[PDB]
RNA sequence: AAACUUUCAACAACGGAUCUCUUGGUUCUCGCAUCGAUGAAGAACGCAGCGAAAUGCGAUACGUAAUGUGAAUUGCAGAAUUCCGUGAAUCAUCGAAUCUUUGAACGCACAUUGCGCCCCUUGGUAUUCCAGGGGGCAUGCCUGUUUGAGCGUCAU
RNA sequence: CGUGGAGGUCAGUGACGAAGCCUAGACCGUAAGGUCGGGUCGAACGGCCUCUAGUGCAGAUCUUGGUGGUAGUAGCAAAUAUUCAAAUGAGAACUUUGAAGACUGAAGUGGGGAAAGGUUCCACGUCAACAGCAGUUGGACGUGGGUUAGUCGAUCCUAAGAGAUGGGGAAGCUCCGUUUCAAAGGCCUGAUUUUAUGCAGGCCACCAUCGAAAGGGAAUCCGGUUAAGAUUCCGGAACCUGG
RNA sequence: AUAUUGGCGAGAGACCGAUAGCGAACAAGUACAGUGAUGGAAAGAUGAAAAGAACUUUGAAAAGAGAGUGAAAAAGUACGUGAAAUUGUUGAAAGGGAAGGGCAUUUGAUCAGACA
């Protein structure tokens, strides 16, 4: 239980604290776990979700496939991978949104501040 | 003399002329979803002629 | 109505006495309010009593 | 609110019309314009005698009183055919008055705490009250009153370092000195016996 | 008649738009406007009109400067330029 | 009237612009629910009080 | 507009509010070089002010049309 | 598409030579815009203009705000505008101005400290 | 005997009740004190690559600069490595700027986007006439500078 | 007996379908009402011991909302009146073209205005709604086009009047009054460029400002021209004012 | 120490759950009426994701019927559940100037105990 009052455990401040979240903010709430081999390799338990990574699916009728993270939309609070796709009966495709906790992160897209950003977690380089 | 039209800007930035025909006819009959409620209220308290005369005394 | 065998009793509520009252639901609001003055005015002024 | 329905500046058309006599909205134009107002049965006027702030929310008991109740439930803890059928599994306990050592005020870790608990008997009493989260009915569920358990023992220091700090974080299992005994925490919704789980410091402070 | 024939012979304008509230309400004949009194220098303010205290109250508009203060406060009314 | 002064024609170029449908697009964004247009007007029905 | 363009040499532009008839002869007088002898403004009733600047015989408004590029 | 962090550096005539390219620029992409339904670069056509003007501004605010270092009324813009009521108040001088009474007494017998024990 | 009327059930309509939901409202408690002539609140008009509103904003116009986060916005259209970076973003932070015509309204007005004044420069042969530009011109009162008025009154 | 919430308990029930809803299907209770089976349905909900209340509807010319019968009924009848052929069209008593027939009959069913309206003006496309029948047509619907002034108006004057200032009333929002009981202003010359003036040097003693798109008022007509614009644009020919 | 139904920032509720709660959960003091002072509404719910129906056929077209999406079109923008008044269809039945109701029973429909 919480033992501050600085924090509210409240259902309608929380709802609109997460609907109406800035841009800025809905990044950190779309974060994804990595795998054993990520996990076991850094030292993260989960970090926020970044463009162009290479995820896997764990939880939803399209589990095992994996695939590149194509464009986290971060309006919709999803995100479309790439082999993830949905036929129209048009012929043409869409991309399946996901929704980042149930994905699971495998080969990740490295940069500098993100050298960063695992370092002051506590991982490796 | 020209390369610009109506339909030139919009073919390009979202809608489609034959699905701005299956726009337009949603909003014409939203409209009169709308124009229909309020006459299904006003036609009850509108006789309400607040200083009538009555016009029959002698 | 001076009904019954009952004390004859005066209650001054003619006024407008609804806009003016004051329920203190402050009662453990401005007690905690006052445990910090006792404490702030403890730390502010350093070993004075 | 004090002027819960009367921003609306109705008065009434007298008789002579066809229609009722509650103060009607004059004017015009809009279609509010002909409804009715002021009224606790017209639609968007007040309540009848509308719910004041100036109730008797707390009630006094007598101070002896208090002490007679809680001196009460206290006893009523001490029998078996009372707490096991208040609903608490005190089956396969021992004793009834269930006296621990002193040496669970200076436990601080939960699970140092909880096998503490399990082995004076209360694991068939945090999986009762862990298997019967379940939902709460009706419109209290969006008033942050969502979830409804049990309650479970209740353990009595007499003073602390840190059973508080271990055992506020279990579901059921609450904390109390022996100073500040709660009615509350001993008789909880009106029926009496509660799983009291005393250490000697508290069973030899309560003389 | 007194309704409709007398109905027809409403032309000429007596309220023109103010340039204060910029409701038409500006009188014309005698020239004040009714919404709040132009030419006079504070506006028209009433306790009875508690319902019209809101309808030009103060929040409702733009607040172009207003809805600063409160952000200005609460970083001491600093000056001086961010960071490197 | 014809002769109008420019408090008038000011005002008569918003009323202009402002009478048109709502544009197609915006009732394929996300989260809209902005069917029609409501404070749409023609000369026939509302007149504009100036 | 451009019926008028080839008719006389009747350049047509679409102005700012606040010009008034002097900062119209003098900055068309300026961004291409011509010379102008008659200007007639009117509001055009999207609130716009639109110029019927006359360039002066010597000049040709096809040859400027297409300086500019809007032919 | 010009950026600050580069544009601070350069001159005065300089950056007024940028102007009068970039209102010539904007002129030229509103001239191409009636015979082309979309045009995204005027955007950033526009924020470029901005960004010279912002520039050549508090360029020229700071030539005058260093020419008016610690003269005694240094004009009405460039004052620290605080609110209404804290600059008509009294400064941290003016309130902590004592007389000589008052002074000499608080220098005499001043808050002491202490505590309560044997 | 059908039609018809009435009663009922299933199926379909009209109709929006009930059930369940909630970024809203109400009431209570706690902390802090900050509008405006450096031009406020309020208002008119205008601004997006494609908006009529809500929101934001001022001819630098759904915004500029600084700082922080570090790879988007998304309805479509576009730049795309600017992606191991002086750097994406309808982001957050906000300390520097513009801030249209107004408004206590401040040159005189106002049912007018009316009409002068003074200075500094620019062109038209140009102290005077015209035009473009830049900054000025309100009243009441306080302190001081300057210039005066009064057989009010003093010295020579 | 029941309803909305609150404290316990049933380690209650539930996506293998919780509430709700329907059933001349069943059972229990004299009843208040409870329980089950079926169809629909898709996320919560009861029992018992207690606590609390904005708690039980047929009515109040009840409030809001919905729908009946009356009923395919009353009717859709002033302004003399329509007809034929063809054309696009899915379709024509109703649109257009022609041909007839008429009417308004110059205090017009004509050609222009003022108030007021505000884009209806005009072209292209179109008929879900509106045009109390119809509809391809429209003052409707969608998107674009259009108003050009040295002279015609406002701006500039003054009327009836409105209204600051000097003041004087008024606790005061503000009230009186408009030249009064104000020390109320502006400019040629020796000075003539130190245009500052020393006097020269004085001239009514005046006076904010608003108030007419029909009063007063400086000057423009013709001929072309546009889908829509004119004494405005084009061509030619005139003027008035300031310099 | 005291007050505070305004502004700013918070924290909670034995309160209300869209005819309630502020007039406003929504482009609300907006749409709208009045010359004007002022008066002032209605209006939330597809689905997990629009995967919003490609294609064929009739029709001038609105749409229909297949086909397809869907866990569900008994979720197709008029979109959760879909009550009643009211209405169509088919079925059952009855009817000499009302219909309804009470007690008993014939006939017709349906339900039943197991006494397996
Ligand atoms: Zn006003």
């Amino acid at each position: 239980a919480k033992q501050s009052l600085d924090v509210s455990s409240d259902r309608r401040k929380a709802r609109k604290a997460y609907f109406t979240a800035p841009s800025s903010q809905r990044r950190v709430l779309l974060s994804a776990p990595l795998s054993k081999e990520l996990r076991a390799q850094y030292g993260i338990k989960a970090l926020p979700i970044r463009r162009d990574d290479e995820v896997l699916v764990v939880r939803g009728s399209k589990k095992g496939q994996e695939g590149k993270i194509s464009s986290v939309y971060r309006l919709k609070f999803a995100v479309q991978v790439d082999k993830v796709t949905k036929e129209k009966v048009n012929g043409a495709s869409v991309p399946i949104n996901l929704h980042p906790s149930k994905l699971v992160i495998t080969k990740l897209h490295l940069d500098k501040d993100r050298k960063a950003l695992i370092q002051r977690k506590g991982g490796k380089l | 003399r020209r390369t610009i039209t109506a339909a030139d800007r919009r073919m390009v930035s979202g809608v489609t002329e034959k699905q701005y025909k299956k726009g337009m006819k949603k909003m014409q009959q939203l409209e009169k979803n709308a124009i229909n409620t309020q006459i299904r209220r006003e036609i009850k308290r509108v006789n309400f002629q607040t200083h009538y005369r009555d016009e029959l005394l002698q | 109505a001076i009904s019954k065998n009952l004390p004859i009793l005066k209650n001054h509520f003619r006024k407008h006495w609804q806009e003016r009252v004051k329920v203190h639901f402050d009662q453990a609001g401005k007690k905690v309010s006052r445990r910090n003055a006792r404490a702030t005015r403890a730390a502010k002024i350093a070993p004075r009593p | 609110s004090e002027k819960a329905g009367h921003q609306t500046s109705a008065e009434s058309w007298g008789t002579g019309r066809a229609v009722a006599r509650i103060p009607r909205v004059g004017g015009g134009g809009t279609g509010r314009s002909g409804q009715g107002a002021f009224g606790n049965m017209c639609r968007g006027g007040r309540m009848f005698a509308p719910t004041k702030t100036w109730r008797k929310w707390n009630v006094k008991v007598n101070h002896n009183e208090k002490r007679y109740a809680t001196a009460s439930a206290i006893a009523a803890t001490a029998v078996a055919s009372l707490v096991l059928a208040r609903g608490h599994r005190v089956e396969k306990i021992p004793e009834i008055p269930l006296v621990v050592s002193t040496d669970l005020e200076s436990i601080q870790k939960t699970k140092e705490a909880v096998a503490a608990l399990k082995a004076v008997g209360a694991h068939s009493d945090l999986l009762k009250v862990l298997k019967s989260k379940k939902l709460r009915a009706g419109k209290g569920k969006y008033r942050n009153r969502r979830w409804t358990q049990r309650r479970g023992p209740l353990v009595v220091y007499a003073e602390d370092n840190g059973i508080v700090k271990a055992l506020r974080n279990v579901p059921g299992v609450e904390t109390a000195n022996v100073a500040s005994l709660n009615l509350l925490q001993l008789a909880p919704g009106a029926h009496l016996g509660r799983f009291v789980i005393w250490t000697e410091a508290a069973f030899t402070k309560l003389d | 008649g007194k309704g409709t024939p007398s109905f027809g012979k409403r032309h000429n304008k007596s309220h023109t738009l103010c340039n204060r509230c910029g409701r038409r309400s500006f009188h014309v004949q005698k020239k004040t406007c009714s919404s709040c009194g132009y030419p006079a220098a504070k506006t028209r303010s009433y306790n009875w009109g508690a319902k019209a205290k809101r309808r030009h109250t103060t929040g409702t508009g733009r607040m172009r400067y207003l809805k600063h203060v409160s952000r200005r406060f609460k970083n001491g009314f600093q000056t001086g330029s961010a960071s490197k | 009237a014809a002769q109008k002064s420019f408090r008038i024609k000011q005002k008569m170029a918003k009323a202009k612009k402002q009478n048109r449908p709502l544009p197609q697009w915006i009732r394929l964004r996300t989260n809209n629910t902005i069917r029609y247009n409501a404070k749409r007007r023609n000369w026939r029905r509302t007149k504009m009080n100036i | 507009a451009m019926k008028k363009v080839e008719d006389g040499n009747i350049l047509v532009f679409q102005v700012s509010m606040k010009a008034n008839k002097y900062q119209i002869k003098k900055a068309v007088k300026e961004l291409y070089e011509v010379d102008v002898l008659k200007v007639n403004t009117l509001v055009r009733p999207n609130g716009t002010k639109k110029a019927y600047v006359r360039l002066t015989a010597d000049y040709d408004a096809l040859d400027i049309a297409n300086r500019i590029g809007y032919i | 598409g010009v950026k600050a962090y580069e544009l601070r550096t350069k001159s005065k005539e300089q950056l007024a030579s940028q102007l009068v390219d970039l209102k010539k620029e904007l002129a030229e992409l509103k001239v191409q815009k009636l015979s082309r339904p979309s045009l995204p670069k005027i955007k950033t056509v526009r924020k470029s203009i901005a960004c010279v003007l912002t520039v050549i501004n508090e360029q020229q605010r700071e030539a005058v705000r260093q020419l008016y270092k610690g003269k005694k009324y240094q004009p009405k813009d460039l004052r620290a505008k605080k609110t209404r009521a804290l600059r008509r108040a009294l400064t941290k001088f003016e309130a902590s101005q004592v007389t000589e009474k008052q002074r000499k007494k608080q220098i005499a017998f001043p808050q002491r400290k202490y505590a309560i024990k044997a």
